[PDB]
């Protein structure tokens, strides 16, 4: 994965074979750390109109 | 790619496998690419005395 977002510590249950995770259609919201085993959560950071 | 799936679920019925739904997680991806067209089942028999 590549891009910008907030990396949080969610409580998702990632199976051993699972590596990535989408939300609705090709929108990644949670990944797995390559070095460690902890599960992150890619969240789009603060946006909005002025 | 040899996608092996396995799901060990206990049951109390002897024959006529019951209905229902179950999942199958990938066990391990085996390196393949050879030509395979015939599958042969290999069981084990218990020789007695
Ligand atoms: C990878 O290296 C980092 C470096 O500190 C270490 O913390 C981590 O445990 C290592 N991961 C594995 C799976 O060995
Ligand atoms: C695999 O071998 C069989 C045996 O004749 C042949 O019919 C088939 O075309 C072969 N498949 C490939 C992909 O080589």
């Amino acid at each position: 994965l590549t891009g910008t977002g907030v990396l949080t510590e969610s409580n998702k249950k990632f199976l051993p074979f699972q590596q990535f995770g989408r939300d609705i259609a090709d929108t990644t919201d949670a990944v797995r750390d390559p070095q460690t085993l902890e599960i992150l959560d890619i969240t789009p950071c603060s946006f909005g109109g002025v | 790619y040899f996608k092996i799936y396995s799901k060990h679920t206990p049951i109390n019925l002897v024959r006529d496998l019951p209905q229902g739904f179950s999942a199958l997680e990938p066990l391990v991806d085996l390196p393949i690419g050879i030509n395979i067209t015939r599958f042969q089942t290999l069981l084990a028999l218990h020789r007695s005395y």
